[PDB]
């Protein structure tokens, strides 16, 4: 999608570009603006040597994950938990990226907003 | 009525659909029973030096002779310079050397152009 | 030569020529392995506009399609260590600038 | 390496009771290993995770003031 | 492919070939049996209704509708049988047909094997030798004068005679030889 | 070993046009008037083992009932073998 | 039988020399045959030195 | 191995694991290797221990020869044909050496690629820095010499290059 | 393959079968011997219909120059037997 | 490029498949179409995806042609699918054996080639990609279904269509070995396959309920 | 050096003292020995050559080639036993003499060190060449072939004979390695343009350069199989040779006199692969492709890069035994058939299935497979001309393409298909033939497995 359709179809300012994303300060919003926590450091994350693309927040899941499943040749199916707690990082991570692109797009219409109120005033 | 098929060079046109089977005429009979009788002589001489017992060898066919001499043998006897030959023959013979030419020599020139500047990055070239 | 009749009794039967009979010109470019003049169900210049309107339109709505993609409502993927700085090309006497990632 | 079947001439062809059989065995077993996935795993196939709602998401926990304050 | 050609085909031999490949083409496209029969004896029908047509020229303006009409709706994949000019299986198996001569070249330790192949072999290629002197003489006094006009060769008309230019018909490889 | 059996041809007066499409086909057919009369040719395709079909979903579910009786005794042994 | 002489003709003798030539002329020359360096996690002892490798900052483990 | 230097083809000190098995099923890797082990390494052993004595028995060595120093082309007359060959047989002796010096430079990268799997990217920098050096080096000796190259060429090359870096020097220096 | 090796009494069998029940055709009236346009009054569209029928039961095309002049059962096994290279 | 490629490809070639009537010429068309999905997934940057697909490819096509040679060869070396009528009885084995393979073909949950054309689909939807090769892709694998349904449809279901002596015989245990063992892979091979490999990619974990169902709906 | 020239002179008398019907079994047997003598030669050194004396030198450029021309005269000799049967004694024994003195001329040309001797070989080989063609050719045209691949040699040959003796007029010296080691640079005037001219013109017409063809399909279509398979193996090569040699005193100004013949090169290996695809003759369609693969070669000559050397290198000898190996079937096809029109003995795998394997494997070799050093030669040259310029691809990939187009055409056309039903002559294949074919084919692929030997001294 419904997003193509208002940004192909309606105001392209209205809504983000993708590849520019964010356009706004993070501290803008609130002022508390907590960090991200890293579980896994530099050195074990690269013994391990996962993936470049799969070296983000969710690594220590996959670790155990992958441990689970070399301790336990034999038995493939045994290790049905620790597949379970890295999707569920993954499904927040992906939810966290979902409120990144809906607050950046609530950013940009209250900034139209503002301006066009700001333009409604002066020209009175 | 239909849409017409049009015939072009790669596809040609039906032996159906050829106006010229439907116009008979006596003289139409006849050509094409003469073709028969060329046909049919030429058969029987075939077939007569085909299953012949004594015969050992290959059956000696002028028709193929004829065919290879004139594609190789019987050219440059045949021709005369014409505009259309000597245009045609300038053209494919001279202008795809000439545009290689110019399409290489400017090739080179920017590379030993952009070797000059030094802005080329022939970073590991060592092989050549 | 494909066109020609494949019932009849030719003494070459895979070229399908006669013994004394001319031989064309150009044998060796219709010879059933190579080019053929056969007719065709449909016209030679309809095929044309269809192949070449098929491929135009494919062609064009490719390029549409890159000017106007389709994703996801979602913000950048994020990664810890300074975008993976030291993974990704290293450099490690440099110490680039840092990017931080906000919480949400 | 077969049997010696005959041909029949219009008729349906003879059929060995072993081919049967075998074709009735592989066909239960493909749907026994459907239905027994879709037991035991039902989310490869409906997911697992629900897919949140952006615009049920308050303008607090985005960030929002009342175009006012900032 | 065994009968000679003419030097024509009349009207009667055309408007046949057309009714075969109309109702060849109505089956590739009429794929069920039942269906098939509904509309070929639709097609039988449609023929039938300028049977008695007396003016060849109306008859010659008729069949080139029809085979415009045809060539309209010719089923651009038609059904071929396996063999046939255009099937699947056409000349799959000539590179398996091997020249009766070539066992001509066969050592005698491979004819050692196969002696009564062989002596049959022999009967076969003293007949041959002795009714080819008989067949050219036959072939020389029944041509017409001028050359021949169709490709059609006469039988025997003697006891012991054989027929004109026999050999290669009767030593044919095999439709299937491996 | 070959197949040498000296298989015999069924009676052609066996096959008959009642009861199959072909019927329908000559009725349509008289209805205009036009017989078909290639039609015993082609009975024996409606006739025997042939006689009866089968749909595409019913393809489909070959063996869904001995499949599905297997599926419900091995779900039924699981609950009854982990309930302990 | 047939399956004994088979799988020491086919399989045990082709293995034989491979092994051998690997083993004593491939592995001779160095950079001949190079491994992945196995995976290491967290917990993990290692054969030829003996230490662990510490596990991780005991993230916050619910649902 | 003895059979080459270690420090000529460096390797990292190969840390393994240990097996952690979780679960008590027999992985059949196990029992697979150790049949392997009694079926093919032991035989192969005992024929290379005969095989080893046999040569035991014979010992012979060869020796790596040894060339010496002569005056290269800079110390050569400009139509001295017995020193100009002394000194181009010294120079393609020399080439040949450096074109083996690459390929023990790109050896290392190799292996450092196949090694570090994953995170190469990363852990090979060393390796590409050396073979950068290196290719510099040797791509500046014999880039551009072309078929029909000698020990002059290669002195024309170096000595272009050179008054190259002396105008350079001089222009900054006169900046 | 495993096709059996068929012969003349099939191939007369099979071609006395087709044309039984061709019903324009009063099968106790018919014989191997009997003419298409005379002995049993057929056109030739019937002819070419026969024709038809002979090919698609044995599986295999005559072409028109050899299909239009095979008037009688006996004459149409003889050419099936001549294609397909039947001893006895 | 590869994406655009990929998208074209497998388009035009389930395009002419669904209208042929050689079933030989129906499953090559059906590989180019799937050759075609692999390089779309190239093209979305999904190398181990594809070579799984690759896997899953070959079991299911390899059996796919052992029944249409199985046919052929019983029914006189006849390809043509206008001339096969009722074998699902005639011939039963070949039958559940096609019926399995296409199944796994046009992507059936917890068969072999679910595991690989599934994420296929869900990785293409969650892309930055072209809508043009995503549409197309969708396309593709409709006609998927529609060329596999016309195979079953055309050679198994109606009346008989073939020469009126019959020399139908499936009762040789190579033929009956050979494709049983391929149908045991396209049963159970993408579970064993998926479970044994250590994962090569981050997936999709959270989709809109009608967007992960998008497969199985065109299809 | 004289331990291989001296046995081959003795060939001579011995082949003329020989009983009659021991001629091509003592040729034969001794040509062979000499040959596994000369094989000794490939033993080189990275450094400068094996300078035996002052008159001769071996170099790993020299050595494949003396190598490859003592290994073709025992199959020439075998190929030639065959339609001499009825020719008399003495006239027997010149063909082998004329064969003898061609051998004898080319190992000492090879080695040469010389470049006056080396010209004087070089056209003293033109005599027996000419005799063997306007002799034992069968064709009226083998007189007027002769007559061109008389003259367009020495119209090349002639100025640089001049250019010779001018240059030693001025440097002083002739010899190889002086001219070598005392080289200067050629300024860009008229005089040194038309020097370079006159030193290249020569062995370009013997390549033959693309527009200096003609006489090569002549020559080589008229000529009898043993001349047709030394025409093709060796003779041509020997401009290849020359220019390498040579090309060491015309730097830096083959830098812009390459142009053109890189140019004529370039368009026409297009032009004379197509040329291929449409032929009724397969020596003339050999005998194309013999000029496409050297077009390449003068490419990687003019490019004057180690990779070019190499690969030029590779390739003369890997073209000289496929051509070689194709002539000979095609003889063989055509001492049955005697009419050499392709189209004419069709399907031929049907009745000479041996013959159809050697057929198929020299067209794989002549199509470039890989691992074969066809392919080596082939691919060394294409990279080197991509880093020439990156515009050379397009053409070097439609090369590739029309080579397997005729390749596989020429192998389709006569093995393949049904046999010509009124050909009964088709004896089955002798068992010399078949050793000729195996005595081609497996140097080739056992040349794969120790490629070094055939790279040339830039390796
Ligand atoms: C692949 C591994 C092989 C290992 C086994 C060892 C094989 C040794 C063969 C040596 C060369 C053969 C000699 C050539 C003349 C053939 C003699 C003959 O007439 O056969 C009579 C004999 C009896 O048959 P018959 O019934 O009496 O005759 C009936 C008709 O003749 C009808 O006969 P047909 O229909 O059966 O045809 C005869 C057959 C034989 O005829 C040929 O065509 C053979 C020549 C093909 C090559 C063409 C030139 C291209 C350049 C390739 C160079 C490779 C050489 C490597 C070094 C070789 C050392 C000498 O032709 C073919 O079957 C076509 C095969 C196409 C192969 C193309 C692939 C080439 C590249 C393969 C990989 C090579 C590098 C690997 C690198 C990585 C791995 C280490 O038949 C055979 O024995 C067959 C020969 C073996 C088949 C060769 C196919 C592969 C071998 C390649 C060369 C060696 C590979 C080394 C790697 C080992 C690891
Ligand atoms: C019929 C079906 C097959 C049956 C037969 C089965 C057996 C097949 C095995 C043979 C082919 C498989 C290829 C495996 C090759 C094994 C041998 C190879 O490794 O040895 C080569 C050795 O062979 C040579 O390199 C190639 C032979 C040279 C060819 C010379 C041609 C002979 C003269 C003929 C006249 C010349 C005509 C052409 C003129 C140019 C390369 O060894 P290399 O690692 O390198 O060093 C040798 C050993 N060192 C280390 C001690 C130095
Ligand atoms: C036919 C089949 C193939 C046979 C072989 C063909 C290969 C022969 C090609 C010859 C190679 C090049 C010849 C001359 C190259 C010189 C460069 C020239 O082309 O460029 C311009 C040359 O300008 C003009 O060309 C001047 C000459 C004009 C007269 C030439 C006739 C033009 C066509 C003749 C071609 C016929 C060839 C066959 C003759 C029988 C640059 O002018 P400029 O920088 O100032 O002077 C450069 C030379 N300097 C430095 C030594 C002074
Ligand atoms: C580039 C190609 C340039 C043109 C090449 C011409 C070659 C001429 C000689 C070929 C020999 C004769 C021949 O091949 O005959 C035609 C032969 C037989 O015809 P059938 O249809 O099979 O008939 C069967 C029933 N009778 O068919 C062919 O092989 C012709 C093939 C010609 C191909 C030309 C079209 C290729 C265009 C490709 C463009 C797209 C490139 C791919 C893009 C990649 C992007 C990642
Ligand atoms: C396949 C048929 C080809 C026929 C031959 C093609 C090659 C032609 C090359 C030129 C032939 C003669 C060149 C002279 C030989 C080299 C000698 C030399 O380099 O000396 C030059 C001499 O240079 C010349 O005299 C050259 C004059 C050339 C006259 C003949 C012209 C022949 C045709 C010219 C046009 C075509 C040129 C290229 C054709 C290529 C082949 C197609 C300079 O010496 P000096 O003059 O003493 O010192 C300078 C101070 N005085
Ligand atoms: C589905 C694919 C496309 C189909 C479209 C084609 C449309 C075709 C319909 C056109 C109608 C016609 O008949 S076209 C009319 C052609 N002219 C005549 O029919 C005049 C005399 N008729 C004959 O001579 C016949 O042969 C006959 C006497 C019947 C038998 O003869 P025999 O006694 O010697 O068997």
């Amino acid at each position: 999608g419904a997003h193509l359709a208002r940004r192909y179809l309606g105001d392209a300012s209205k809504e983000p570009d993708p590849l520019r994303m964010p356009t706004f300060p993070p501290d803008y919003g609130f002022p508390e603006r907590k960090e991200r926590e890293m579980v896994a450091t530099q050195q074990e994350m690269n013994d391990a040597q996962l993936m470049l693309q799969q070296r983000d927040y969710c690594a220590h899941y996959l670790i155990q994950l992958l441990k689970c499943k070399r301790d336990s040749f034999p038995n493939f199916l045994a290790c049905k938990h620790e597949q379970h707690d890295w999707d569920y990082c993954e499904h927040l991570d992906y939810v966290k990226r979902m409120k990144e692109f809906e607050r950046e797009r609530r950013l940009l219409q209250r900034k139209k907003r503002r301006e066009q109120r700001e333009a409604e005033m002066a020209r009175g | 009525s239909f849409p017409k098929y049009k015939p072009s060079r790669l596809a040609t046109l039906p032996a159906t659909l050829d106006p010229a089977e439907y116009d008979i005429s006596p003289e139409t009979r006849k050509a094409q029973a003469e073709r028969l009788a060329i046909r049919s002589r030429l058969k029987r001489e075939y077939l007569l030096q085909y299953n012949d017992p004594n015969r050992l060898g290959v059956i000696e066919d002028p028709a193929l002779i004829r065919w290879t001499y004139a594609r190789s043998a019987n050219i440059y006897p045949n021709f005369r310079p014409t505009p259309k030959t000597s245009l045609l023959g300038a053209l494919f013979g001279i202008g795809p050397l000439f545009f290689w030419y110019y399409v290489f020599k400017t090739d080179r020139d920017k590379k030993e152009k952009l070797i000059q500047e030094g802005k080329l990055d022939q970073t590991f070239n060592i092989s050549y | 030569q494909q066109e020609r009749d494949p019932w009849y009794d030719w003494d070459h039967p895979d070229l399908r020529l006669n013994w004394g009979e001319p031989i064309h010109w150009d044998l060796d470019m219709y010879i059933r392995n190579r080019v053929d003049t056969s007719p065709t169900p449909v016209s030679w210049n309809t095929m044309c506009k269809h192949l070449f309107g098929f491929v135009a339109f494919m062609l064009f709505m490719f390029w549409v399609g890159e000017i106007y993609p389709s994703y996801q409502p979602v913000g950048p993927k994020q990664y810890p260590y300074n975008d993976l700085y030291l993974e990704r090309g290293g450099d490690p006497t440099k110490e680039p600038e840092p990017v931080v990632h906000y919480e949400i | 390496g077969g049997v010696h079947i005959e041909p029949r001439y219009r008729q349906f062809p003879q059929l060995t009771r072993s081919q049967l059989i075998q074709a009735e065995f592989f066909s239960a077993t493909m749907w026994f290993w459907i239905l027994w996935r879709f037991w035991h795993d039902s989310d490869a196939v409906l997911g697992h995770f629900p897919y949140p709602d952006p615009s049920q998401w308050t303008d607090e926990e985005l960030g929002i003031l009342p175009d006012d304050e900032d | 492919a065994f009968s000679a050609p003419a030097a024509y085909l009349t009207h009667q031999q055309k408007v046949l070939r057309l009714y075969k490949r109309a109702l060849r083409h109505l089956e590739s496209w009429c794929v069920h049996r039942d269906k098939y029969r509904y509309f070929a004896c639709l097609m039988r029908a449609r023929f039938d209704e300028h049977k008695n047509e007396k003016d060849m020229v109306k008859a010659t303006q008729l069949l080139r509708q029809a085979e415009e009409e045809f060539w309209y709706g010719q089923h651009p994949q038609p059904y071929i049988f396996p063999e046939s000019p255009g099937g699947t299986s056409y000349e799959r198996y000539e590179c398996y047909k091997v020249p009766e001569w070539c066992l001509d070249d066969w050592h005698p330790s491979e004819k050692a094997m196969y002696p009564d192949y062989f002596a049959k072999r022999e009967q076969w290629k003293r007949l041959r030798r002795e009714s080819w002197e008989r067949e050219v003489k036959q072939l020389q006094e029944e041509t017409p004068p001028g050359g021949p006009r169709t490709e059609a060769l006469p039988p025997a008309r003697k006891e012991g005679d054989l027929p004109p230019l026999w050999w290669h018909i009767v030593t044919r490889p095999r439709e299937r030889p491996m | 070993e070959h197949g040498h059996s000296k298989m015999e041809l069924p009676d052609y007066k066996q096959w008959k046009i009642e009861g199959t499409p072909l019927e329908t086909v000559q009725e349509k057919l008289a209805a205009r008037g036009l017989r078909d009369p290639w039609g015993r040719n082609e009975a024996w395709r409606y006739s025997g083992g042939f006689a009866n079909n089968v749909s595409f979903v019913g393809a489909l579910l070959k063996g869904f009932k001995w499949g599905f009786a297997a599926f419900v005794v091995a779900v039924g042994a699981e609950y009854y073998l982990e309930s302990q | 039988y047939r399956h004994s002489i088979f799988a020491v003709t086919h399989v045990l003798i082709p293995v034989w020399i491979i092994h051998y030539y690997l083993k004593y002329h491939v592995t001779a020359k160095p950079y001949t045959v190079v491994e992945r360096k196995p995976r290491i996690f967290p917990g993990d002892t290692i054969l030829e030195t003996g230490e662990v490798i510490p596990l991780m900052k005991e993230f916050p483990d619910q649902h | 191995p003895d059979s080459w230097d270690k420090d000529v083809y460096p390797e990292p000190p190969r840390r393994t694991p240990a097996p952690a098995p979780q679960t008590s099923l027999p992985n059949p890797v196990t029992y697979l290797t150790k049949i392997f082990d009694l079926l093919v390494d032991r035989p192969v052993t005992l024929a290379r221990e005969f095989i080893e004595q046999q040569h035991a028995k014979n010992r012979y060595y060869y020796y790596h020869r040894e060339f010496r120093r002569v005056p290269d082309i800079t110390e050569c007359e400009e139509k001295d044909i017995l020193c100009m060959f002394e000194a181009e047989m010294q120079w393609r002796r020399d080439y040949k050496v450096d074109q083996e010096i690459v390929n023990i430079i790109q050896e290392r990268l190799k292996a450092c690629q196949q090694r570090e799997g994953e995170s190469y990217r990363q852990n090979c920098a060393k390796e590409l820095e050396q073979f950068t050096q290196v290719s510099k080096a040797f791509q500046d000796r014999y880039s551009d010499l072309g078929a029909h190259y000698s020990a002059r060429k290669c002195l024309a090359k170096q000595k272009q290059r050179m008054l190259a870096e002396r105008k350079a020097a001089k222009e900054a220096a006169a900046a | 393959s495993d096709a059996p090796p068929l012969t003349l009494e099939a191939i007369k069998d099979r071609v006395l079968y087709v044309l039984k029940l061709y019903d324009k055709i009063d099968p106790e009236k018919l014989s191997v011997n009997s003419h298409f346009m005379k002995d049993l009054g057929l056109d030739s569209l019937d002819q070419v219909e026969i024709i038809m029928a002979m090919e698609d039961e044995f599986g295999f095309e005559i072409p028109d120059i050899d299909a239009e002049k095979l008037m009688c059962p006996q004459e149409i096994v003889d050419y099936i037997a001549d294609k397909k290279d039947v001893y006895e | 490029m590869t994406l655009c490629l990929g998208a074209i490809t497998t388009l035009f070639t389930a395009l002419c498949a669904i209208t042929q009537n050689d079933i030989k010429k129906i499953v090559a068309f059906s590989t180019s179409s799937q050759l075609g999905l692999m390089m779309v997934t190239i093209g979305i940057n999904q190398p181990h995806l594809a070579f799984l697909h690759i896997c899953m490819h070959a079991f299911f096509k390899a059996m796919l042609f052992m029944c249409s040679g199985s046919i052929i060869h019983s029914l006189n070396d006849e390809q043509d699918i206008r001339k096969m009528g009722g074998l699902y009885k005639a011939m039963p084995f070949t039958t559940t054996a096609l019926i399995i393979g296409s199944l796994a073909l046009t992507g059936m949950p917890y068969l072999t080639g679910f595991y690989s054309k599934d994420l296929i689909i869900e990785a293409v939807n969650m892309s930055y990609t072209n809508a043009w090769a995503l549409l197309m892709t969708l396309i593709a694998t409709s006609l998927t279904a529609a060329y596999s349904t016309r195979i079953i449809f055309f050679a198994f279901l109606g009346k008989p269509r073939f020469p009126p002596l019959v020399l139908i015989n499936e009762n040789n245990p190579l033929l009956i070995n050979s494709i049983k063992r391929l149908l045991i892979g396209s049963i159970f091979a993408g579970f064993i396959i998926s479970n044994n490999i250590p994962p090569m990619t981050v997936p999709n974990t959270t989709m809109p309920l009608y967007m992960k169902m998008t497969a199985l709906i065109v299809t | 050096m004289l331990k291989i020239i001296i046995p081959t002179t003795m060939l001579l008398p011995m082949t003329w003292m020989s009983k009659h019907n021991m001629i091509w079994i003592n040729a034969t047997v001794h040509s062979l020995l000499i040959s596994l003598i000369s094989l000794s030669l490939l033993n080189q050194l990275g450094e400068n050559s094996l300078n035996f004396s002052l008159t001769f030198f071996s170099d790993s450029l020299s050595a494949p080639l003396l190598v490859l021309t003592t290994w073709l005269l025992p199959l020439m000799l075998m190929a030639s036993q065959s339609h001499l049967s009825k020719e008399t004694t003495t006239r027997k024994k010149l063909y082998i003499t004329m064969l003898i003195l061609l051998q004898l001329f080319l190992i000492m040309t090879f080695t040469a060190t010389e470049l006056i001797l080396f010209y004087i070989l070089f056209e003293a080989t033109l005599v027996p060449t000419l005799i063997i063609i306007t002799r034992w050719g069968n064709q009226t045209e083998r007189l007027n072939a002769g007559l061109y691949f008389l003259f367009y040699t020495l119209a090349g040959s002639l100025p640089l004979l001049v250019a010779l003796v001018y240059i030693q007029n001025t440097t002083g010296s002739l010899n190889f390695l002086i001219i070598h080691y005392w080289s200067h640079p050629l300024s860009n005037s008229w005089s040194n343009i038309f020097m370079w001219l006159a030193c290249i013109m020569a062995f370009m017409v013997k390549m033959p350069l693309y527009g200096l063809h003609l006489w090569l399909p002549k020559a080589h279509v008229e000529a009898p199989i043993a001349g047709s398979m030394v025409l093709a193996a060796v003779l041509l090569k020997l401009g290849g040779y020359g220019m390498m040699r040579i090309t060491t005193i015309l730097n830096p100004l083959t830098n812009y006199m390459a142009y053109p013949f890189l140019m004529l090169s370039m368009w026409g290996m297009i032009m004379t692969s197509s040329i291929c695809l449409r032929q009724t003759d397969l020596k003339s369609l050999i005998a194309y492709s013999s000029v496409s693969h050297m077009a390449l070669v003068i490419v990687a000559i003019m490019i004057q890069t180690p990779w070019s050397f190499m690969g030029a290198t590779a390739l003369m000898i890997a073209h000289g035994l496929t051509s070689s190996m194709l002539f000979c079937l095609a003889n063989t096809n055509y001492e049955r058939v005697h009419s050499r029109t392709m189209i004419l003995a069709r399907g031929l795998q049907t009745l000479l299935p041996l013959m159809a394997t050697w057929w198929l494997v020299a067209s794989l070799t002549n199509l470039a497979l890989p691992p074969s050093i066809n392919l080596i030669g082939e691919l060394f040259i294409i990279t080197a001309s991509f880093s020439w310029s990156n515009i050379t691809i397009i053409l070097m990939g439609m090369n590739m393409m029309i080579t397997a187009l005729y390749s596989l055409y020429m192998l389709i056309t006569t093995q393949r298909g049904k046999y010509t039903h009124h050909i009964n002559n088709i004896k089955p294949s002798f068992t010399r033939e078949n050793a000729l074919m195996a005595l081609h084919i497996l140097p080739l692929l056992l040349l794969t497995l120790n490629p070094k030997m055939i790279l040339g001294p830039l390796y």
